[PDB]
DNA sequence: ATATATATATATATATATATATATATATAT
DNA sequence: ATATATATATATATATATATATATATATAT
DNA sequence: TGCCGTTACAATGTAACAGTGG
DNA sequence: CCACTGTTACATTGTAACGGCA
């Protein structure tokens, strides 16, 4: 009984910790990359919008 | 090196490559004897869940022919895997008729630029005509 | 991990995948799900595999008393049972010696 | 490929059928024997290959069934390839009494070991003495000869139940026995909290219990 | 029907396709029970070197849902096999960067032409512009 | 493991009925064409399968098959 | 009330695998 | 030119597993 | 409708060239 | 020099969607 319960508990602990370390890492990487890409995108949006009116009135 | 090398991923890639080659019938082993080749292939199969040992199996029984193809295929797979993240770095596969491709390749070799660059120049000249029509 | 950089997270995920390769060899369908979780075009697959793992550990619960289905919760009950069985084992060894 | 077990039979089913315990266990099951936790080897064998053996026995149009209490047995269907039979009403009475004794705390001192005398005493305590004797003999009115006849009938039914695995005689004594969880089947008509006339219909539909 | 169909060739094609799918894990047969599926796959494996019987094998044990995929795969194989004889009928495969492909496909969808026709038109317009300037 | 031809014999759809009739003591003669042919084909393995039960699968000189129980 | 069928245990003989000790021919140190 | 160590074959006999036959208890049915 | 050609992709494997650093 | 890496230009096979035609 001790052997079986210890084996099951160790299996549970190892699977849980490894799966969490496997997934949460890429999850946080995705979150950070998305935030950085949004921050970069806003500048292009603003500059494009300014050039839009500039060339709309320049003609 | 521009792309990070991940050991536990490339090892699995290499193992899958070996298994695919073998099941296709090619002689991945360097052994001419049937028995040793069969034993080495069986050991590689056992190595399915231990990609780390695949490097040692490669150094121990890999056919000397396949090193160049190995270093080519896994390198290309790494590039593609890292490029697949974003659309703007992906590649698109298209098929071209022989006359069209012949003309396009001759033009590209004339201008000394890649096919995508030549297509860019052509479509950009067309778009310049369109732009000046629009103004 | 929010402080870490892309390379560190990628390496950590690589190590975790290396561990899961050994931890999963016995299972067939969960192993297949892990293999499919490798695609970079479909990151959601990862989470699916994660759920599968839980959906596995949920069924590995032994008896009614261990039905804290949340696997992170049954660990404490298992350890309690281990302590109880340890004291019981000491008593049984004493009995056998006499 | 050919000359390969998977062509005809699953690997695990073949392993189960090739196990040393399979033939005796199969003969006992087809004979009507229930399997409880006491038969550690046979019970574990059934547990390991429960699905393989269930699908094997399905070929005979008989269901290998595990009751929630954890004891396996066979229930033939109407189209059974293995014949089917029903317990006598006295057998049902004695099985219900045995289940009661299993659940009765008053007999805790016995520690599970019971004598036919105690079983008969409990039977007469819970049942209708003379009207139960009526089945033993149609012309009984409390005659002690019919009393001994009823005792002998109870003993015979107890032996029959022993044959079914509901009861075990002690390794050296045939006058004492230990009850097994299989007896719980005798209460399958009351394990569900509904109208008796509906549970009976459910059971007879499921094949568990024909009427008399 | 443009390309004549040859039985001893297309049947070998079908056998190879089914063996490839089986090796890939695809369920070739319609039998959910593993024993019958294994028996049918063994029949197919030992059925090599036979058109007239691989056709019957397909008719009898082939998975219903793979019929369309196999049919279109054989269509493509026939067309490619017959077109690969001459240089001018062959097809050249290239990889285009996603922005370039996006713009090219935009033009092709806008004008109703195919990629080959679109590139032909673009090269011709470039030549005409060259002649205009020159 | 198990003998392959024995597994083939066990898996055959005729096996359940024939097995029940044999264990019931019934004698299978030449009249039962399907059963007789099955026993003819698979005797070498069914003899071992039923010897695992401490019973002997006997083909009489006349030809009919039957099961003879041992003492055990 | 007693014949009969059935399950269990023991004694007894068969057949096979295997370890032991001896005999014989050859190899190699003395 | 010799005697001891090795490898081979053989008979011995040791033990197990099997199958048979007999005795017993005893539970059924007329 | 169902077959049959045709296109536009996707996934993977390779050869050849260009870079980069040890 | 030399090796290892990134990239381009193919090939090879499979698949889904259109559209023609009996």
């Amino acid at each position: 009984a001790i052997r079986v319960t210890q084996s099951d508990r160790d299996l549970f602990k190892h699977l849980i910790t490894e799966a969490t370390s496997y997934v949460s890492a890429d999850y946080m990487r995705h979150a950070n990359e998305r935030r950085t890409h949004l921050d970069e995108a806003l500048a292009l949006r603003g500059e494009l919008f300014g050039s839009h009116k500039q060339l709309a009135t320049e003609q | 090196m521009k792309y990070q090398q991940l050991e536990n991923l490339e090892c699995g890639w290499k193992w899958a490559y070996l298994i695919r080659k073998h099941q296709e019938g090619e002689p991945i082993t360097k052994y001419i004897e049937n028995s040793a080749a069969h034993a080495a292939v069986d050991k590689l199969i056992k190595l399915e869940s231990e990609p780390v040992r695949v490097l040692e199996w490669i150094e121990q029984h890999m056919n000397p022919d396949l090193f160049n193809r190995m270093k080519q295929t896994i390198r290309a797979r790494r590039k593609r895997h890292f490029n697949a993240e974003h659309q703007h770095t992906r590649k698109k596969s298209i098929d071209l008729d022989f006359p069209v491709w012949h003309r396009l390749s001759a033009l590209s070799q004339r201008r000394g630029n890649t096919l995508s660059e030549t297509i860019v120049q052509l479509i950009e000249d067309a778009e310049r005509k369109e732009k000046y029509a629009n103004q | 991990l929010a402080y870490m950089e892309g390379g560190a997270l990628r390496s950590m995920s690589d190590k975790a995948l290396g561990a899961l390769r050994l931890a999963v060899a016995d299972n067939e369908h969960l192993r297949d799900a892990l293999r499919l979780s490798e695609d970079p075009k479909r990151p959601e697959r990862k989470v699916q595999f994660f759920i599968a793992v839980y959906q596995h550990l949920r069924e590995r619960i032994r008896q009614d008393i261990i039905r804290t289905d949340d696997p992170v919760d049954a660990i404490e009950q298992m350890e309690i049972e281990l302590a109880r069985l340890t004291e019981e084992l000491t008593a049984r060894e004493q009995k056998l010696a006499i | 490929s050919s000359t390969h077990i998977e062509q005809f039979m699953p690997v695990k089913l073949a392993q189960a059928l090739a196990n040393s315990l399979f033939p005796e266990l199969d003969s006992q099951l087809r004979a009507g024997r229930h399997i409880g936790i006491d038969d550690l080897d046979n019970h574990a064998f059934l547990m390991d290959f429960q699905e393989q053996l269930e699908e094997f026995y399905a070929r005979y149009n008989v269901e290998l069934i595990r009751a929630p209490e954890g004891f396996f047995y066979l229930r033939p269907r109407s189209t059974t390839l293995i014949p089917r039979s029903v317990l006598s009403e006295l057998d049902m009475m004695v099985g219900k009494i045995l289940c009661y004794l299993y659940l009765s705390p008053e007999r805790l001192a016995n520690q599970g070991i019971f004598t036919s005398q105690e079983l008969y005493e409990e039977l007469i305590s819970l049942a209708d003495e003379g009207k139960l004797m009526k089945f033993v003999n149609q012309r009984s009115s409390g005659s002690d000869l019919d009393k001994q006849k009823l005792q002998e009938k109870v003993r015979t039914t107890l032996n029959r139940l022993r044959r079914l695995g509901m009861v075990y005689f002690l390794p050296n004594n045939n006058n004492k026995f230990t009850i097994t969880e299989a007896v719980f089947r005798f209460g399958a008509d009351v394990r569900s909290g509904d109208d008796p006339r509906e549970i009976q219909l459910r059971m007879i539909r499921d094949g568990e219990a024909m009427p008399v």
